[PDB]
């Protein structure tokens, strides 16, 4: 019907430079307004940037103070975000978004009237921009110990996803929640994986994690003891 | 300039009618007559749900209504189904020129009765302070709705440096876990008395506490 | 010593006070009775004390345009950059309409905003005739190995004058002081012109049509941000009542310079000047002296270090080295006939001494037209040398 | 439909046959009795054979400057970039010497040699008339509910003529086709005249003129080429006292061009399609022409006003009404009266105002009289009466 | 008497700017020429650049086609080198040096004649350039098993310099050679940490390596067994 | 053009007089009437030594001295000393505009007995292997002088892709250690029957051979 695809979202050093791409398909383009939003891992949208049909108007949010510059080519029918001085603030999914209601006004897509009626219809699956400094680690694994009673190992400090975490080489699966991992400022990821188990068989049962890291083909063997 | 804030959670059961509440600083008649509303549901890309503050786009499901006042702009779903546990967006002007997304409600649609959230919070390993470190991991499960505030202190102090959460996550049965790591030195760690781990859910706090000594 | 080897070189002598002129790129040879030769160059002109009087834009560029609009009757359109001083804005007027985003049928006002950045300008500086400071090296002939044409100056002592200060004593060691009471002979006077100085090159042009000039300026006390008269290299364009548009008029660079033909031109380097006008000067020599007259004559040997050559204006430079003992000492030097009967030619650097036996000592003298025979040093081992 | 809203639009009515004058920025609407009413605008103006005849520098950079000098006797210096089209280069003497590097005092031969790099340039295109590509759009007055001003032209039909290629039958989805025979009047005959392209800017100036600029330029057999002809009319060698040897650019001439272009025709530019001042007359024929459903019956329900009556720069209104009757497909009853309903007294625009679907309604163009009137849409009951004024 | 000091080395991103500064004085630095070299670590000296007195003669090597800029700033005293479009085969120290002797036949310091007498008497003490593209990173340290016998420990893709290795907590002294880093056309730097101990004591005596790699706070224990 | 190549090594006793070469490669009488020498001791800014083909500045010792021919230029050191254990450079002019350096020579001046290289050669470990990567080890330790050259083969194939080595450095006992390396995939380690490492010193060539089998 009417699509758009993005494309140009990677890894990204701190300070470094990228441009994504938007292409558009099924609507006339060059009078269409598009904008750029963003949304953090897990957290809300963001909106970026707009531009209109000539280029003559772009606008941009207060965070970018003049690090990005939004661009189009409408006999390409393509959409670009040039982007400087990344940092890890930045990391995000970054949508092409179609402004196909201000069309129904004004078909020019031209005049840039304050506060005019708008709606974001049309969205792209989104390119993912990750604004780190490390490549390949084997985690570090430390026992979270009991204290039914749980317990757990923590994973810190691996690049890239994913780790997967069984239980007594998987002998152990009822209670085991193995948590999404956190990207820290540091550029690193870390998770953790929990079980809840009967507080009176903490003496009896050993409980060894077995934390797998394929990228960097480590294994870590932990025994959680209280 | 304008910011617009949301609720973080609205619960709702099925066949009940839900409204999410967008309100604006230092915002006015026209920051809500140009309210949108998208709807996010989990992994998915957003859709336009509302524009122009209360006009609904074609194909949007007739059980979707919206409502904007001078003060607040809100959404409204009468019939709430299953597929509608989403997470929702307000938007409006930021100035003239630029526009901005409210702080999202993630809408829940109860299917389940609600559940308090169990707390755990560790202490850095000894292993992990061998290696001149020190986390301290707080692990929130079974709650429901899935979701919750996470706050840290040292002593009686709000910390926020260093502090980094997850997105709630569905455990094997249905109900959310997320977790909430504070990062800091051997020596930060050891300098003060106790730390402490605040979970806020459904307008209750579960706080727990643990101390280097 | 420096002299040598320079073509635009001028052999001033003095009967017993000398005028001599300097310029740039000519040195003076001044020589005297019994008085040390002397070399003088004019090694840098600079002007000090120069108020920028205006600082005129030649290209510029417009950046980070920025429009907004308004439907009919819905006021007049506005943006902070318009307060911005960087910023040139203009208003207009747009067809608007129900195919246009209005309402209405009207004319809907338009705001065009961008930012005025100057990517090369001139300079008008205001230069007071007596602040022009000139810098002078006297280098003595004193036959050092290397002093023969070293332009570093390491020997010569450099001297600043100005059109008032223009009695200055030089003091040159070893051999006194030497009195220069100069005076300047420019091609135009500062009085009414204005220096404009643009990149390496540099003019001085009427006042008047210095400030009639009709391009963008910043004042001497702005030398800032806030570009007056921007429009004068900026244009608007909205011929159809649709779109207004923001367009530069392009580099005034090349334009300037057609208009500075019929100027006097100057050369330039980052505010020092190599200017065309000529330095008269008197130098009086009473206080001068040669350095070691009562010194006795070498009696070793003396040995050629280097091949004689000839200079543009005739005259020849020999380096020789002393073998013998006895330093420090006066070389015995004359240049005869074939026949030995009487000596022809004339010294340059008169009186030439050894400081020491390992460094050799440079003599320019003039030789005779036709055969000569260049003898340094007394028998035994006196060379004898043969010029055409 | 399209011109509404514009201000330099002509209002054109035909005594079959019609003269037009299209030109950039203007729209023509055109009335003739039982005809559809047609808005024509000029939406582009190309040249498509243009023979680049010369291009200039204006703009110039000397970069990869070298240079070698000789001693005295020691013969005239040489380097491989004297041979390269792309250098030029200027051999001097120099004052040579002990204090100099020379063995020996005289005037040593130098050379400097600089690569020409061009940062600007001017384009002189010759175009051939018949070569000027015009794009018009013709967009009926259907009363679509869109179709006014719509400038994406989902609703004219775009056709492109040339000045010998001047009569084309242009087809219009439900009206019949509509003959155009067309001619252009430029301001200036493009014979001898050259189109002197720069950046953005476009201007028209004599050919000797042209010629005779002292530039360095390319001629249009080298197009992407590197040998600079004439590189000294931008370059400059400075030796003045025998010392060293400088290379110095004269400075852009844009500014100096624009100065010089100012007794010139204008042209607007982009990329290679321009915006001409001149006009095309064309002629127009309607016998093919047909009012869509002449045979249609009158409405009998009821309309609703959707939009607010607005008033267009000439005077005349623009009326988008709904109808909620039934019968569609058919024809809206339309007049404007005086408040005594006695004599029809203001004109359609909007001739044949036809309804497609209820739901889709209709936009009407009407020229109201001088004064208060009576815009009755529909028929009794429920019959739509609003009054107007006009000053 | 007479010194030159550069600045301006450091970290730089492949393909990336960077400019270098030298700093001379106590010489009439007007009047002579200068140039720049560079040392990769460990290997040969390489000439880079020259630059008269005037800066109207501008000389380069073949291998910088174009992407270094020699100038000079007389009345400073200074000399620069504006570097672009860097790439891993530029990693070197670079020096700052005066061509003294040319001095001794031009005074002028112009005169750009063929092959004319040099010497490079004045060398400053050179500015480290490295062009490489991680930010911080760990070891992986691995074990070189015994096959007197020697073994060790191999300390692959950290960065940066240094890492420190000791045998048995510092126990084990004699016979142990921690080797200087190599750097890797990846950017990471690998050392190797060998001792050579009596055969007999393989089977009996453990062996085990501690590395430490403090920017990046890591420290890792190896077990070398045959 | 115009390329100098330099003996990679020479090695003397205290008290001897040495002599290294500079030759070059479209050259002629003019490359060698300026061809300069530069000492560079370890860690050291590099210093000149001649210039003009044969003319000492002040200061260098007058052991030093220079000779050239129409083919070569020569720098003879005699009396040898401990202190003179550099590496030398060769410069001239690679065009009328350019310089260039020769490949340099590292002198060894013998103080202490000869001794001829210890070669080990360490295959991938399995824990390197299990991380999809493959590093071969050669350790060459107890050497003096202090200069080797290194060759790598691939069953009989001459291997220099991936080879970094690292300037020999002085062991705890005055020798010198010198350490070389192979990085491959695991793939290619177990692509062809054997590696090599191949250590030259002082005219005579060890070369220890592993097996992926
Ligand atoms: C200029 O002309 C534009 C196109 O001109 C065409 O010409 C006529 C002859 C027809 O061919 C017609 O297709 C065009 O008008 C014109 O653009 C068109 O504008 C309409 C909006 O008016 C576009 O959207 C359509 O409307 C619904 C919105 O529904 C709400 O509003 C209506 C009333 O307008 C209510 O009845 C409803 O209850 C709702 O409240 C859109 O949602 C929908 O587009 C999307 O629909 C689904 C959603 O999943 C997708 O599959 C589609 O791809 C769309 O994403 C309807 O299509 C219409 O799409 C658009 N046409 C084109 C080709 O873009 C423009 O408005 C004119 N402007 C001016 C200033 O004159
Ligand atoms: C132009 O004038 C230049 C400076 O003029 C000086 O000014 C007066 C006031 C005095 O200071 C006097 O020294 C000068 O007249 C002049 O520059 C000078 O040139 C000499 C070279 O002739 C420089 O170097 C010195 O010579 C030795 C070379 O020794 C070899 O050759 C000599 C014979 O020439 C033999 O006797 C020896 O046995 C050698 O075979 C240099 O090596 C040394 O400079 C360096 O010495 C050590 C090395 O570690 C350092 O500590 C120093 O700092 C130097 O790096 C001697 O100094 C002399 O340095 C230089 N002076 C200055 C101030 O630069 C130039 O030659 C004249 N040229 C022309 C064309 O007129
Ligand atoms: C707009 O101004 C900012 C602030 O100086 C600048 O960073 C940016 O580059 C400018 N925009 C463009 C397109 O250059």
């Amino acid at each position: 019907e009417v699509q758009l695809v993005e494309s140009g979202g990677g890894l990204v050093r701190p300070g470094g430079s990228l441009r994504l791409s938007c292409a558009a398909s099924g609507f006339s383009y060059s009078n269409h307004w598009m904008h750029w939003v963003r949304q953090a891992p897990g957290k809300g949208l963001v909106w970026v940037s707009r531009i209109n049909s000539d280029g003559s108007t772009r606008n941009y949010a207060d965070f970018v103070k003049g690090r990005f510059t939004i661009s189009r080519d409408n006999a390409e029918n393509t959409l670009y975000l040039e982007m400087n001085s990344l940092t890890a603030d930045d990391t995000a999914v970054y949508y092409c978004v179609r402004d196909g209601v201000r069309f129904y006004y004004d078909s020019t897509g031209y005049y840039p009237d304050s506060f005019f009626k708008y709606g974001m219809d049309v969205w792209g699956q989104g390119t993912t921009v990750t604004v780190s400094s490390a490549s390949t680690k084997g985690p570090s694994v430390f026992p979270l110990a009991p204290s039914t009673a749980a317990l757990g190992c923590l994973v810190k400090d691996y690049f890239p996803e994913p780790v997967t975490v069984s239980w007594n080489s998987g002998a152990l699966t009822s209670g085991v929640h193995t948590f999404p991992a956190v990207l820290q400022s540091s550029g690193l990821y870390s998770l953790s994986s929990v079980v809840t188990v009967p507080s009176s068989s903490l003496g009896t049962q050993t409980y060894i994690c077995n934390v797998n890291h394929k990228p960097s083909n480590t294994k870590v063997d932990k025994r959680v003891e209280p | 300039q304008s910011v617009l804030t949301q609720p973080v959670s609205v619960s709702g059961s099925p066949g009940q009618s839900i409204t999410i509440s967008c309100t604006g600083t230092s915002s006015n008649a026209d920051t809500y007559n140009l309210v949108s509303w998208y709807q996010q549901r989990p992994g998915k890309a957003p859709k336009l749900m509302i524009y122009e503050g209360t006009k609904r786009p074609s194909g949007v499901s007739n059980r979707f209504s919206a409502s904007k006042s001078a003060t607040a702009a809100s959404l409204t779903i009468s019939g709430l189904q299953p597929e509608d546990e989403a997470d929702y967006y307000c938007c409006s002007y930021a100035t003239s020129r630029t526009l901005v997304f409210g702080g999202g409600t993630k809408l829940t649609v109860v299917g389940q009765p609600k559940a308090a959230p169990s707390v755990t919070l560790f202490p850095p390993s000894s292993e992990e302070l061998q290696a001149n470190k020190a986390t301290l991991v707080c692990l929130i499960s079974d709650f429901y709705p899935g979701a919750v505030t996470v706050a840290w202190k040292a002593d009686s102090s709000p910390v926020k440096a260093g502090v980094e959460t997850t997105t709630p996550s569905k455990q094997s049965n249905n109900k959310y876990a997320a977790s909430s790591y504070l990062s800091l030195t051997p020596e930060q760690w050891k300098s003060h008395r106790s730390y402490s781990c605040q979970v806020t859910h459904e307008g209750s706090t579960v706080e727990k506490t643990v101390a280097p000594t | 010593m420096r002299c040598i080897g320079i073509s635009n070189r001028d052999f001033v002598e003095g009967v017993s006070w000398v005028d001599i002129v300097l310029e740039h790129g000519s040195c003076v040879t001044t020589m005297a009775k019994n008085k040390p030769t002397l070399d003088f160059e004019l090694i840098k002109t600079e002007a000090k004390q120069p108020a920028t009087l205006r600082k005129y834009c030649i290209e510029a560029k417009l950046t980070n345009t920025t429009t907004e609009s308004r439907c009919p009757t819905q006021g007049e359109p506005s943006l902070n950059e318009e307060q911005d001083k960087r910023f040139i804005c203009k208003h207009s007027m747009v067809d608007r309409g129900w195919g246009n985003g209005c309402g209405c049928f009207g004319k809907g006002g338009i705001v065009t905003c961008a930012k005025f950045t100057c990517k090369k300008n001139m300079e008008g500086k205001i230069v007071q005739p007596e602040n022009l400071e000139y810098t002078i090296v006297i280098t003595p002939h004193s036959g050092e190995e290397h002093a023969v044409g070293n332009d570093t100056g390491k020997h010569g002592k450099e001297i600043k004058i100005t059109p008032q200060s223009s009695t200055t004593e030089a003091e040159l060691t070893g051999y006194g002081t030497v009195t220069m009471e100069c005076s300047p002979r420019t091609g135009l006077d500062f009085n009414e012109m204005v220096l404009l100085q643009m990149e390496d090159k540099a003019w001085l042009v009427h006042r008047q049509w210095f400030l009639d000039l009709p391009l963008p300026w910043l004042p001497g006390a702005d030398t800032g941000s806030n570009w007056i008269q921007k429009e004068t290299l900026v244009t608007f364009k909205n011929p159809h009542a649709k779109k207004q548009d923001v367009v530069v008029l392009g580099s005034q660079e090349g334009a300037m310079h057609t208009a500075l033909t019929g100027a006097t031109e100057i050369q330039m380097s980052s505010g020092n000047l190599l200017f065309t006008g000529h330095l008269k000067c008197r130098l009086r020599m009473d206080k001068l002296q040669l350095k070691g007259m009562s010194y006795s004559m070498c009696t070793g040997k003396f040995k050629i270090v280097k091949e004689i050559c000839e200079t543009q204006h005739g005259t020849i430079v020999i380096r020789v080295q002393y073998e013998g003992d006895g330093s420090p000492c006066k070389i015995p030097f004359e240049i005869t006939d074939l026949e030995k009967r009487h000596v022809l030619g004339r010294l340059i650097t008169v009186n030439p001494i050894v400081t020491e036996k390992d460094s050799p000592v440079n003599i320019e003298a003039e030789p005779p037209f036709g055969d000569s025979y260049i003898i340094v040093g007394v028998e035994p081992g006196q060379l004898k040398l043969n010029w055409f």
